[PDB]
């Protein structure tokens, strides 16, 4: 059957301040079918206990989550996200960048 | 504006790993307000938003009672369609399916929605009178067979004109505060250096509610489509949505470029420029 | 309030 790579987004729900606690996003979206595994990194390491939105679908019945976690950003700490999904043969890494 | 109540439902087979789970998830708008899940611990019609929590125990009995009778009837609907698709017992099959009503300024019906999808393609959906149906294929036929017969056309117009837009109305008073306040975008444009030859314009809009707007690039007063890349309106998490739009322009050409943003916020649209 | 579903 035809299936659907995810788009991925990371980015900040705050405006960026380094040393300002703030809350990290990785929002994944356009993909089917629903089951995807989406990990938040720091330096790297899986983040223990992100927390996700409940699973829902757009008008193109490709589905959506938000997998989001506290963190504070800083000059030398590297965040990131990684997503698997039938449709990769490897996990996808997407870092976080403030410009984005 | 104008508003819409919807119910979002997603069930999937997973062959050899327990029956297929159902889970429905409810929107005023762009706010979602109560979720059941057949994987929870406890199923139950769950508040997602602090308005509904006011609701008394019959309403979420109810809703409940209704959402487990789904998950049955989802299931059986899932053995259906891979009867009607001869599909193999070994396969992993979706069926989802949205439903709910639209009203406008003055509470009064726009139109009512239920359609579905299986395996991500459109599957059977009620056409915008109420009463008849559109069928994708011949699998989809059997489906419409089934519901002229039992008359479930009749039985969601009567829903959705009556209970829908009532309950709507509802929500939309006791989350007034929320549901009927439109929050502007917070706009900005940074300045991103490529090369010596080009530098990346971006256009920010952050903190808006709800979701629909319009951003865009302009060149000399010509719209530049083609030209920008404009990310998908993303959750921030905190009821609010963000998004940008980027144009790659030529260095010196900065002032050449403004961006423009609408939404039901802004007393009025917005035209921006690179504030070096 | 949701509505029941109908059998596919
Ligand atoms: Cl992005
Ligand atoms: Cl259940
Ligand atoms: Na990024």
């Amino acid at each position: 059957m035809i299936q659907r790579t995810p788009k991925i987004q990371v980015y900040s729900r705050h405006p960026a301040e380094n040393g300002k606690s703030n809350f990290l996003n990785c929002y994944v979206s356009g993909f089917h079918p629903s089951d995807i595994e989406v990990d938040l990194l720091k330096n790297g390491e899986r983040i223990e206990k992100v927390e996700h939105s409940d699973l829902s679908f757009s008008k193109d019945w490709s589905f959506y989550l938000l997998y989001y976690t506290e963190f504070t950003p800083t000059e030398k700490d590297e965040y990131a996200c990684r997503v698997n999904h039938v449709t990769l043969s490897q996990p996808k890494i997407v870092k976080w960048d403030r410009d984005m | 504006g104008s508003h819409s109540m919807r119910y979002f439902h997603t069930s999937v087979s997973r062959p050899g790993r327990g029956e297929p789970r159902f889970i429905s998830v409810g929107y005023v708008d762009g706010t979602q307000f109560v979720r059941f899940d057949s994987d929870a611990a406890s199923p139950r019609t769950e508040p997602r938003a602090p308005w509904i929590e006011q609701e008394g125990p019959e309403y979420w009995d109810r809703n409940t009672q209704i959402s487990k009778t789904n998950t049955q009837t989802y299931r059986e609907s899932l053995r259906n369609l891979r009867g009607y698709y001869n599909q193999s017992e070994a396969g992993s099959h979706t069926l989802q399916r949205m439903y709910g009503c639209d009203v406008g300024p003055d509470g009064r019906l726009l139109r009512g929605h239920d359609q579905s999808a299986y395996d991500g393609k459109d599957y059977i959906a009620l056409n915008e009178d109420l009463s008849s149906w559109t069928a994708a294929d011949t699998a989809a036929q059997i489906t419409q067979r089934k519901w002229e017969a039992a008359r479930v056309a009749e039985q969601l117009r009567a829903y959705l004109e009556g209970t829908c837009v009532e309950w709507l109305r509802r929500h939309l008073e006791n989350g007034k505060e929320t549901l009927q306040r439109a929050d502007p975008p917070k706009t900005h444009v940074t300045h991103h250096p490529i090369s010596d030859h080009e530098a990346t314009l971006r256009c920010w809009a952050l903190g808006f509610y709800p979701a629909e707007i319009t951003l865009t690039w302009q060149r000399d007063g010509e719209d530049q489509t083609q030209d920008t890349e404009l990310v998908e309106t993303r959750p921030a998490g905190d009821r609010t949505f963000q998004k940008w739009a980027a144009v790659v322009v030529p260095s010196g050409e900065e002032q050449r470029y403004t961006c423009h943003v609408q939404h039901e916020g802004l007393p009025k649209p917005l035209t921006l420029r690179w504030e070096p | 309030q949701e509505i029941r579903t109908f059998s596919f």
